[PDB]
């Protein structure tokens, strides 16, 4: 019977739940890093559940879901991905209870996304909206969220760079979701984090020109989705391999064709030519390109066809497999096309001004070294995420697991008010909240069962007059030390586990 | 031995209650199922009564001994209330262990239940705190003995039993004394009777009857001879019986026993008592001499029962024949050997009306169970009725109150920053298993069942209606008339929670094994 699935489910339950605890050890920065041996047989030390999910993992199906548990929250808010694992085992406990209570996993499921809709309101009831139209508010808030987080040093510097690059991809007063889509994060090997800079036309890998103009203004950006190499009738060459004599006349053929298509390039014309890799091509004849930049066209060669897809959408240089697809049509018009070799190492074609869809925003990442480059990458991304957290979900809420302490007691009664056989469900549903700050209270160190009992009254009283406050890690107003989070990291965490549980509940 | 502590004995605690409670919760209430339980003696005992199940079991652990004894208090106190006080007491262990598994220290969780046991008995108080007298209560008493008599699944027409329990308890346990008194109730009955045949005989009915039908079958009012005097073999504490071995030894044995009993039956009749009830009653030889002197009189009586005819009849005591005087005699309103329609149940009533110091319920039934059926039926009725006769305080039961009690505390839990809210929650959370287990014995969804009432208790904000305790389809504690003494409703709580507490303060166990009864 579905008992065997329940067993399976229980076994999946058995797998997934102990896994969620391993991150509960890493819950919060007060939560502890976890040393991990890998196939290398070497230690791996992270407080990051998302990697601990990915890095060494069991492919058990319940465990398979839990990476996407965070990986959604990874891609949802970019943040709060520990919590979404820390929310998992809390119901997974309670769900087995109902299963142990004999509650039908549908009814179990059925009771939840139902009651989840409830909780988020009361959760949102706790919340304080900030101004998404105001750059500085968010520049204060996500910063305060960055201040609520570990990465500051560059994030401080990079909050304006984030929020501005965001504010530049903020058209709306709502500030929409602020897709990181329109953002191109580029790194340049030289420079410093001070030399990380927001650029309003795409900073492009390198540049490639033989006789091609070094920097062309008003650049018509070509793209080559067509093969510049003459057709391959033997190896790469329009010749066939037998003797010296017959091939040289069709060596003449390889000549003109590669030039003509190249001639045709500049004849419909471009100031710049996007060129993907020649492996991203069948083949591209350089003697054509030798003549193509000899036609004095600024060009880049060997760029990601996927970054091309980014380039196509952001600066409006559309995919071109044809001379005809060159007019100005699929060609983005780039006001200043130049590569900057400057500030130490690296060279990157930097579009300065363009004819571009949306507001095209690329940020250079320069750093004292590669590692210094590497470190600011989260700094923005962190900021960029808590931004795309809060701009996407307007209402801001404080962190520290308090809203869970706040929401549980209420949903327990809401369960009771809801009543019904599903009350016990929604009760157990409500009963998964404190678990996160519970382990978190240990993660800062405390007795949550002692501490959370009291905030729960505090959160019975002011609903937040206090909360586990990361430095304190204990009862005090978290709005006072400003440990803050957009509702997105919270809300985005809710549906996943529940649904994924709601999934595994129906799942045999 | 071994000191067994931590989860070790905490299991040995939580272990025993579960095996105990479940046969009780499957036997819980009328929907509770009737359990055949056979001894090592090979004897079938069908037990739907947890207390009888408790009387049938002794489960090995010290608490399982005490749980058998736990209900006996409220079984003596309240009658009904035997099964629920135990079955939930183990549920606290379920609650508590998980709570200790939550990391909450055992004495922490130990205390919060009692701490929350206030509202438990306190929320009950608000339902009916009422008080009525005998002729008033008799309607609530039969209405409660709709449930209490029917708790043994015998209430039908047995408002006879209820109404005789109405006037039985007030007699013995006065409404003003508010002290438990069943002592002057004289429990009496015989196999072979009927459920529908049951009597309250305000006087004392003695098994023995008139020594002859030729002698009158009526002794007049009063004039009963209360005596310890031999009319048959005396049977003292210790003497050995030697008989006669000879022909010349046989003859005189008949003459002497004739010569003394005549004078004794004379002197008794000469004393002026027309029923001689002798602590040492009559042989068959004393009967004919009793017929010679022509006096109505009684054969062998139990030793203390001649006192029971001294106390209950108001007759001033003569201990023995040697002291015979007309002043101190046994009393009777009317002396009749009474057959109730089943001659299998046949008693000589020594009838008390004016001064009755022992009221006698006479119960009947076709079998040993059927009397006992009616016995434990009415006796548990008797006690709730006693509780109600002193103060008539009821509630709408079967979990309808358990939910309503579960509201306040579990609510009041979070009102408190204190750790015991979890206990208070689990306290109010442990309450609702009764309608749950009832609905299971009632053969319904137990889980919605509780919440059906809380959906009500949302609407209601009071037990009145409830789920089905009788499986009859009307969801009521009200018009279904699940109505029981609010006293005993509070007796289960204080007994359950505070016993478990005393069980909980002890994880410290020195036994050769884990659970030792």
């Amino acid at each position: 019977d579905r008992d065997k699935p329940a067993q399976i489910r229980f076994s999946n339950i058995s797998a997934a739940k102990a896994v969620a605890d391993a991150i509960r050890t890493s819950l919060g920065p007060k939560g502890m890093d976890k040393m991990i041996q890998d196939g290398k047989g070497d230690v791996t030390i992270t407080n990051d559940g998302a990697t601990i999910l990915k890095q060494m993992q069991v492919l058990h199906p319940a465990a398979r879901m839990l990476v996407e548990l965070s990986k959604a929250q990874d891609i949802e808010a970019g943040d709060g991905t520990t919590s979404v694992v820390i929310i998992a085992g809390s119901l997974l406990d309670s769900c087995t209870k109902l299963l142990q209570k004999g509650i039908h996993p549908t009814i179990i499921s059925e009771s939840f996304q139902k009651a989840l809709e409830k909780g988020i309101e009361i959760l949102t009831d706790m919340s304080r909206p900030v101004e998404l139209s105001d750059r500085e508010t968010l520049l204060n808030s996500a910063t305060t969220s960055l201040n609520s987080k570990v990465v500051s040093q560059y994030s401080s510097l990079l909050s304006p760079m984030s929020v501005n690059a965001v504010m530049k991809v903020i058209d709306p007063a709502t500030a929409t979701s602020v897709d990181l889509r329109d953002i191109k994060i580029v790194k340049k090997l030289g420079g410093t984090i001070d030399d990380c800079e927001l650029v309003e036309g795409l900073v492009l890998t390198q540049k490639v020109s033989n006789s091609g103009i070094t920097r062309v203004e008003k650049a018509k950006i070509g793209l080559i989705q067509f093969c510049l190499s003459a057709p391959k009738t033997d190896m790469d060459n329009q010749i066939v391999v037998s003797d010296y004599a017959q091939m040289d006349r069709v060596l003449r053929e390889e000549r003109a064709y590669i030039l003509n298509l190249v001639k045709q390039i500049k004849k419909t014309g471009c100031n710049v030519l996007l060129i993907q890799k020649s492996i991203l091509r069948d083949a591209l004849s350089d003697l054509a390109l030798h003549f193509l930049n000899k036609m004095k066209i600024m060009v880049i060669k060997d760029i990601e066809r996927e970054d091309i897809e980014f380039i196509c959408k952001t600066i409006g240089t559309k995919p071109v497999a044809h001379i005809d697809q060159f007019t100005a049509d699929m060609l983005g018009s780039a006001e200043l096309a130049e590569e900057v070799n400057l500030n130490g190492s690296g060279k990157l074609l930097k579009i300065t001004g363009c004819a571009s869809p949306g507001k095209t925003v690329t940020i250079v990442v320069r750093g004292s070294n590669k590692l210094v480059i590497e470190e600011a990458e989260r700094s923005i991304h962190d900021a960029l995420c808590v931004i795309r957290c809060l701009v996407k979900k307007r209402a801001l809420i404080a962190g520290g697991g308090a809203p869970e302490i706040e929401l549980a007691l209420r949903l327990t009664e809401y369960s009771r008010t809801l009543s019904g056989m599903e009350s016990y469900c929604v009760r157990a549903f409500a009963d998964a909240m404190e678990v996160i700050p519970s382990t978190l209270a240990e993660n800062a160190g405390l007795n949550p069962i002692s501490t959370v009992t009291e905030l729960r009254n505090r959160h019975a009283q002011g609903e937040k007059t206090a909360g586990i406050n990361v430095r304190k890690g204990g009862i005090s107003n978290i709005l006072e030390e400003l440990v803050v989070q957009p509702l997105l990291v919270s809300v985005s965490a809710l549906t996943l586990a529940t649904e994924t549980v709601r999934s595994i509940l129906k799942i045999d | 031995k071994s000191r067994l502590m931590g989860l070790e004995a905490l299991k040995s605690h939580i272990m025993a209650a579960k095996a105990v409670a479940n046969t009780m919760r499957t036997s819980l209430g009328p929907n509770g199922l009737d359990k055949m339980m056979v001894d090592k003696d090979g004897d079938v005992t069908v037990t739907n009564d947890g207390a009888t199940i408790l009387s049938m079991m002794d489960v090995d652990h010290q608490i399982a001994k005490l749980m058998v004894e736990l209900s006996k208090s409220q079984d003596d106190e309240i009658g009904d209330g035997t099964t629920g006080v135990v079955v939930l007491a183990g549920a606290l262990l379920e609650e508590a262990e998980q709570l200790l598994d939550r990391g909450i220290h055992p004495i922490r969780i130990a205390d919060g239940y009692e701490q929350a046991a206030r509202v438990a008995i306190e929320h009950l108080d608000k339902i009916s705190d009422s008080v009525l007298v005998d002729i008033k209560d008799t309607e609530p008493l039969i209405q409660t003995a709709k449930t209490t008599l029917g708790s043994k699944v015998v209430n039908s027409c047995h408002r006879q039993m209820a109404e005789i329990a109405v006037n039985a308890v007030l007699t013995v346990a006065d409404m003003e004394r508010r002290d438990v008194d069943f002592e002057l109730i004289k429990v009496e009955g015989k196999v072979g009777g009927r459920l529908e045949d049951t009597k309250l005989i305000k006087g004392v009915i003695v098994d023995k009857d008139f020594s002859h039908p030729q002698m009158p079958k009526k002794v007049e009012d009063a004039k009963i001879a209360i005596l310890t005097c031999p009319f048959e073999p005396p049977k003292p504490k210790t003497k050995h019986k030697l008989d006669v071995t000879s022909v010349e030894d046989y003859k005189a044995l008949q003459k002497y026993e004739k010569e003394k009993f005549e004078e004794m039956i004379q002197q008794i009749k000469e004393t002026g008592a027309n029923l001689a009830i002798c602590q040492w009653g009559f042989d068959d030889e004393a009967n004919h001499l009793l017929l010679q002197n022509n006096l109505p009189a009684v054969r062998w009586v139990g030793g203390p029962e001649i006192e029971l005819i001294a106390i209950a009849t108001g007759g001033r005591i003569v201990p023995r024949f040697s002291e015979l005087t007309a002043e101190k005699l046994g009393f009777a309103g009317l002396v009749q050997e009474i057959s109730f329609g089943t001659t299998k149940d046949k008693m000589l009533v020594i009838e008390q009306c004016k001064n009755s110091r022992a009221v006698t319920i006479f119960i009947r039934g076709g079998n040993k169970m059927i009397i006992e059926e009616a016995k434990r039926s009415l006796h548990d009725a008797l006690c709730v009725i006693r509780n109600l006769i002193r103060d008539n305080r009821v509630v709408y039961g079967g979990g309808a109150a358990e939910i309503s009690c579960a509201l306040a505390v579990s609510q009041e839990a979070d009102k408190c920053p204190t750790l015991e809210q979890y206990a208070m929650r689990a306290f109010a959370d442990a309450l609702e298993v009764i309608p749950m287990a009832l609905s299971e014995n009632s053969g319904m969804n137990p889980i919605q069942t509780m919440t059906e009432v809380r959906a009500r208790q949302v609407k209601e904000m009071n037990p009145a209606l409830g789920i089905d305790c009788l499986h009859k389809g009307t969801n009521d504690m009200k018009q279904q008339h699940v109505i029981e003494t609010l006293i005993g409703k509070k007796q289960q709580i204080s007994l359950a929670t505070q016993m478990v507490r005393m069980i909980l303060k002890i994880d410290d166990i020195r036994k050769p094994g884990e659970s030792e009864e």
